[PDB]
């Protein structure tokens, strides 16, 4: 049982860390697309110019 | 309209008790506005003078 | 001590709009007992002018004049007579001293300087200081005003005495940095004590009066007319008959029933009886009684009790709703299947007063509590001792029973269980008259008892004098 | 008619799904190694993990553009109701009591009852005065103004 | 200090009772003693509840008592932890009220709430586990206000004059949610704490100057307003140049009136033992600093 | 009463996992019998008894 | 006992049953007839 | 978002009320094995349930 | 315990240079957060031209208190104290602190050197004062909006310019005036007709209170009471209510003071046992 109960935390940590991990890749991916939108005028704008 | 008199003459329409009873049984309203709705006297006296 | 300086204040910084004069007293084993000292929840006073009219009532005369109704359904005027009484009686501020003093040693021991013209010692195993006001209507006071103190207890009994303004004040009338109220009160002290009786002459209290009070400076007038205190003597005389007249009213209704009837008495109550007795030894056994009821008849008769719950202000709102509960049209079949269930009537055992009567040692028992139900073979009454078991005194050929029921039919019962029956009138009393006379005190909350109404309250109040006091 | 006339101007909210377009490194990324620090308790520990991201625009000139390709629908109910300015004003009466009572009883517009603490914050800093409606069919209140 | 404190149970839990006591780790649990080992009788408020009498004593009891959290039981061993000041710690709200970001939070008695199940926990033989409510201060003096005005206003009055009134005052809505306060007598600590109410405001009443006394008769010439309008109206069915400007007078009698104020104030005022920054977004638990 | 936290101990079958509306969605509009919902991490799993 | 008894069966079938039962003039034997004790029980809103 | 359209019906023990909703037609004698068009629209309890 | 803060602004060596003079001065911010934006950094957030000083006290009271300990680049470190335990803070209000003082926090009232300003913001940092330097700005500022209605009198605008100034241990300043424009800000305002409020509701409660409590127990305390308060009308003397309507005086004589408590209480946040030389900091016991 405390053989189980250890291997219970190391994979609630390993848990930890992927969904922590994962995430990070998705702030990433939804910085980057917040950073574009601040950047990217409509059509009507860019067509007229 | 004629055809709707099996509807129209039966006596549960010209019957006001139960609309009476559960006009009584909410009370009168408690809102200010509708207060001014409540204040009304009625009072019969005698017709000789 | 204190709540007679506190209360002097407190009349002074009152007396513009009320125009009452503070009246210190104190009371002792010669009025309350050491149990009633010890649990007494108010003191309740009234003032009633030489004319006999209270002055918590319109000044010229009330609706409440009028006589009583002999209806459940009005029950002598409902709410509105039980709050303009309920309005007549002012609630006074009162301490208890618990344990066995005298008098002018514990006013020395306080603050107080007393001066008295004879330095005569009086002894008290308890002690209750409080103060009530007279009403000087103007700057002028009669002898004729009586004043009504009040004692009550914490399950709602009351004690009534009355005095009248005469007798506290053939004495006191016919001769007539910065200072804090407080000090001078206490330097300037005492320097009167007097015994003052009652009207009736049953209880003695003594009347306490300082130098420094406010009623020293107003300088009014006081006057005590012959035909004024004639009047007064005249509305007390009415007060106290209100009981004897009710009995009297009985009396005349059993002897008028007793008339009419021609002396047939059906039977109303349970009781076998044999035809092989002499029934005369037993009408003449009902002579003695009924005259001996006359003889021993008191306030606590069974019909002062049976009008008493009718006074609350309860009464009439529930007599009207039994009265809509037995005359409500019967259940039609879908009120039956698919509405409420209908209300329980009444129960089949009710609660009665009776007054007992035994010839053979003359006794007379008055405020008797009996449970009286129809038996199903037979409509009778069986009247039962309130733990449940059968009264015997139907089977006693020496006493005869007056019951008087909730909703005031009188039945008077002869051994073997044949009885007169009718009803108590009560016309010849002024509403105001038995109202004031019999209503039950409710009580206003104090320490110790729950906001909600109907709860369980806790240990009750009490003083004690045989334990050292909890603070 | 009153004598004159109303321009009422409504603000309606729709749902929109937006189009992006940007070119090939339009944009240079620099981002750290991640940094984490700890933060304890008695039963449990929190863990803050934080990366820095800081972003150049590499384009002269505009480098992407968004369309509003798709709306799928209005949030608001596109109604005919005015904007209560006794709720956008809560302190202003009228000078004589009189005349408030009943201007207010015939606009029908609810004087607060009692001076709680919330009428007080109400009155003096603002609040959510306006309650939420029992049922709501058409989805959000547009409310109309008047000029 | 004793830091952890043994709660020994007599009776023998059953499964459902280790499993019911687990899911409550982390709940504030009160000790009357402050002890380093304690029998389960002493747990929770269940030693102290009486309803004859009034909720004012069970509230004077509680306040006097010792906070714990509760952490891991084992067999018939409960082990009950002590916060310390300042220090940060998960707590558990099986109260019904809601906590928002940076509440305050006070111990009271629990009310009566609705559905009146009420969730009984650990009934063992008679015993059972009574938690009080952690209660946000705004919720918490509002019941003593309203408590502290039943006592002040039933005095002397009937219970005919009295039960529609106290019926409104028993009732506090607090975020959407109705509570009503048990049982609300009066008690030999209430008319203390009237008795305290009577001269604070006596000295209130004494000891304000002309300028404290007369501003809103001023504002009520100059300003109109809601605000104003209800100010007035409380005044209502009882309803110039200064003679004295002294800035010494006006500091020496505001020094006291906001003496004579906090001493009116603590009637309602309640010892604050946490502050929430963090909120579960179920509302079941909090992070909360520990105060006292 | 469900024993969730032998869910948690016992060993599982992963799965694509396949909800019309979001996860949070129909769990808090009453898709599901039984729920258990905990935010954090729960060590009601480790005290096996 | 009566109290509860009637706070359990409050729908139209019961609440007829017992004015069926009170309706008529004959007494309650020539009125009831006994079937068997009861074991088995399929639960619907015509139940067997 | 107005109070009713038809004050007659829409109300609590109007005539429409008292007559199609259920809990009103028991009261009065209905007989129950007539279906009734109205009864969804002013059975108000099964609207609340 | 360190909590990031982050500038979304351009900084410059000037503004770094500014910020690293206040490496241990005490920085409010709105709730705990691990990564904050300097918008929410320091009292500026909270500044309008309506509400003024009572607002910002009430909004100053529940607030995180927060040391700052570094600015590694972009980014500024703040450092949350635990009670009990002993920390550097730097003092920038306007008086000096000596050993054992009681410090309070107030919100600014002087504003050069210290002011960072960058995008119409700029960090304004609540003033660190000893206890009694507290209390009495506090009772000046109120009183200052008590004379509020009569500033039409020679002697009041004198009296106003007294209560302007007050000196404290080798320091001497002028309060602002709340009156500006003629006119009393809402938040000061309301504030005055609580404490005016509270004062007449207690002054026509009061008689009948004591009336009532004397009636259980006539203790020594309500005679004295009561004679306080027939001593008041006989002053006042120079020149029935309903249930519902009682309830409603006591309701609002309680809900008008609790209006008052954040002005009547004062919470010390640190106690100062050592000082530098130079009055520029000293070393605290964190209160919280």
């Amino acid at each position: 049982l405390d053989k189980i109960l250890n291997v219970e935390a190391m994979h609630t940590v390993l848990r930890a860390l992927k969904n922590t991990a994962d995430a990070m890749e998705r702030g990433l991916i939804h910085s980057f697309l917040q950073t574009l939108l601040r950047k990217a005028p409509p059509y009507f704008v860019v067509q007229t110019l | 309209f004629v055809d709707a008199l099996k509807t129209l003459c039966h006596p549960v329409l010209h019957e006001p008790a139960p609309c009476l009873q559960t006009f009584t049984e909410r009370g009168p309203p408690s809102e200010p506005a509708m207060q001014r709705l409540l204040e009304c006297r009625f009072q019969q006296e005698p017709m000789g003078g | 001590m204190e709540t007679h300086l506190y209360s002097d204040l407190a009349f002074e910084a009152r007396f513009a709009d009320d125009e009452q004069l503070p009246l210190h007293l104190v009371l002792d084993q010669e009025v309350l007992s050491n149990e009633e000292a010890e649990t007494l929840r108010y003191v309740y006073y009234r003032n009633v002018d030489s004319a006999g009219r209270s002055t918590g009532r319109a000044p010229g005369g009330d609706e409440d004049d009028a006589p009583a109704s002999d209806d459940a359904e009005d029950a002598v005027g409902g709410d509105r007579a039980f709050d303009r009484e309920r309005r007549t009686w002012q609630r006074a501020c009162f301490r208890v001293l618990p344990r066995p003093l005298e008098l002018l040693d514990y006013l020395r021991q306080s603050g107080l300087t007393v001066t008295l013209e004879k330095e005569q010692r009086v002894r008290m195993f308890y002690a209750v200081f409080t103060t009530l006001g007279l009403r000087c209507p103007d700057n002028r006071l009669s002898g004729a005003q009586t004043l009504h103190l009040r004692l009550v207890w914490p399950d709602g009994s009351y004690r009534d005495w009355e005095f009248l303004a005469r007798d506290l004040l053939r004495e006191e009338m016919e001769a007539n940095d910065e200072v804090a109220r407080t000090d001078e009160w206490k330097g300037a002290g005492v320097s009167r004590l007097r015994e003052v009786w009652d009207v009736q002459h049953r209880v003695r209290l003594r009347v306490l009066w300082y130098v420094n009070s406010f009623w020293r400076s107003r300088e009014l007038s006081y006057d005590d007319h012959e035909v004024e205190l004639y009047r007064a003597l005249d509305a007390y005389r009415a007060r106290i008959a209100v009981e004897y007249v009710l009995i009297r009213a009985v009396r005349d209704e059993i002897y008028a029933v007793l008339r009419r009837d021609g002396g047939a008495l059906p039977q109303r109550f349970a009781c076998h009886v044999s035809r092989n007795m002499s029934w005369r030894v037993v009408w003449e056994l009902c002579r003695h009684a009924l005259a001996l009821w006359m003889d021993w008849a008191d306030v606590r008769s069974c019909i002062i009790k049976a009008l008493t719950p009718r006074l609350s202000r309860g009464a009439a709102a529930a007599a009207q709703r039994a009265r809509r509960q037995r005359e409500r049209s019967a259940p039609k079949p879908q009120e039956l299947l698919f509405g409420p269930r209908n209300e329980s009537g009444p129960p089949a055992e009710q609660t009665w007063y009776a007054d007992v009567v035994r010839c053979v040692r003359a006794q007379v028992d008055l405020g008797v509590e009996v449970r009286a139900a129809r038996c199903p073979r037979t409509g009778l009454w069986i009247v039962r001792d309130r733990r449940g078991r059968l009264r015997r005194w139907l089977s006693q050929p020496e006493v005869c029973v007056l019951y008087v029921t909730p909703d005031l039919d009188f039945y008077w019962v002869l051994p073997g269980g044949f009885a007169v029956s009718s009803r108590v009138t009560l016309h010849g009393l002024a509403q105001r008259a038995l109202r004031d006379r019999f209503q039950n005190f409710e009580a206003v909350l104090a320490r110790g008892m729950h906001v909600e109404a109907g709860r369980q309250e806790p240990e009750t109040p009490r003083v004690s004098g045989r334990r050292l006091p909890f603070d | 008619h009153p004598g004159f006339a109303l321009t009422a101007v409504r603000t309606d909210t729709f749902e929109v799904d937006m189009l992006l377009y940007s070119g090939k490194s339009c944009t240079s990324v620099i981002i750290n190694n991640p940094i984490v620090t700890k933060e304890e308790r008695d039963i449990s520990t929190t863990y803050h993990v934080t990366q820095n991201i800081n972003t150049v625009d590499m384009g002269l000139g505009y480098t992407s553009n968004t369309c509003v390709a798709y709306v799928n629908r209005v949030r608001t109910d596109m109604g005919v109701r005015v904007q209560d300015l006794f709720r956008v004003f809560p302190m202003n009466v009228y000078r004589h009591d009189e005349v408030d009572r009943w201007i207010r009883h015939a606009a029908g517009v609810e004087r607060p009852q009692l001076l709680d603490t919330e009428t007080i914050s109400m009155l003096t800093f603002g609040s959510m005065s306006e309650r939420n409606a029992a049922a709501t069919v058409h989805g959000q209140k547009a409310a109309c103004e008047l000029i | 200090m004793e830091a952890n404190i043994f709660c020994t149970f007599d009776h023998k839990l059953s499964i459902a009772d280790v499993g019911k006591l687990t899911k409550l780790v982390a709940a504030v649990v009160p000790i009357p003693q402050r002890l380093h080992l304690i029998k389960h009788y002493q747990l929770g408020l269940h030693q102290f509840v009486d309803h004859t009498r009034g909720y004012v004593r069970l509230r004077g009891l509680l306040r006097n008592m010792t906070l714990t959290l509760m952490r891991r039981v084992e067999g018939n061993q409960i082990l009950l932890h002590v916060p310390t000041h300042g220090l940060l710690y998960t707590v558990l709200n099986t109260g019904p009220v809601t906590w928002e970001k940076g509440d305050a939070l006070c111990v009271l008695p629990p009310l009566f709430h609705g559905p009146l199940a009420r969730e009984n926990l650990l009934t063992l033989g008679q015993w059972e586990l009574v938690l009080p409510w952690i209660v946000p201060m705004p919720l918490a003096l509002e019941i003593n206000q309203r408590l502290l005005i039943m006592g002040l206003f039933s005095l002397d009055r009937s219970y005919e004059e009295v039960k529609a009134a106290v019926q409104q005052l028993q009732t506090i809505t607090f975020r959407d949610a109705t509570f009503t306060i048990p049982d609300p007598v009066i008690d030999q600590h209430l008319l203390i704490d009237m008795k305290t109410a009577c001269l604070s405001m006596s000295m209130v009443a004494n000891l304000a100057s002309e300028l404290t006394m007369t501003y809103v008769r001023k504002l009520a010439l100059e300003d109109s307003s809601m605000l104003l309008v209800k100010c007035q109206e409380l005044l209502m069915r009882l309803d110039a140049r200064p003679q004295h400007v002294s800035p010494d007078d006006e500091i020496a009698r505001l020094s006291a009136l906001f003496v004579m104020l906090r001493q009116l104030d603590d009637l309602i005022r309640e010892q604050v033992v946490f502050t929430v920054c963090d909120v579960s977004p179920d509302n079941k638990s909090a992070t909360c600093i520990f105060k006292g | 009463m469900e024993n969730w936290s032998a869910l948690e101990l016992l060993p599982k079958v992963g799965i694509p996992t396949d909800f019309l509306t979001h996860v949070k969605t129909s769990a808090g509009e009453e898709m599901f019998e039984a729920l258990r919902i905990y935010y954090g991490d729960d060590p009601e799993r480790y005290n096996i008894h | 006992t009566r109290c509860l008894l009637e706070s359990v069966y409050t729908a139209s079938a019961a609440r007829a049953a017992l004015q069926w039962l009170d309706l008529g003039p004959h007494l309650l034997h020539r009125r009831l007839e006994t079937l068997g004790c009861v074991k088995t029980v399929s639960l619907g809103i015509t139940s067997l | 978002f107005a109070a009713t359209h038809n004050p007659w019906a829409s109300q609590a023990g109007c005539l429409s009320d008292v007559l199609y909703n259920t809990r009103h037609r028991e009261r009065l004698g209905y007989n129950s094995k007539f279906y009734s068009p109205c009864a969804q629209y002013f059975n108000t309890e099964e609207i609340i349930a």
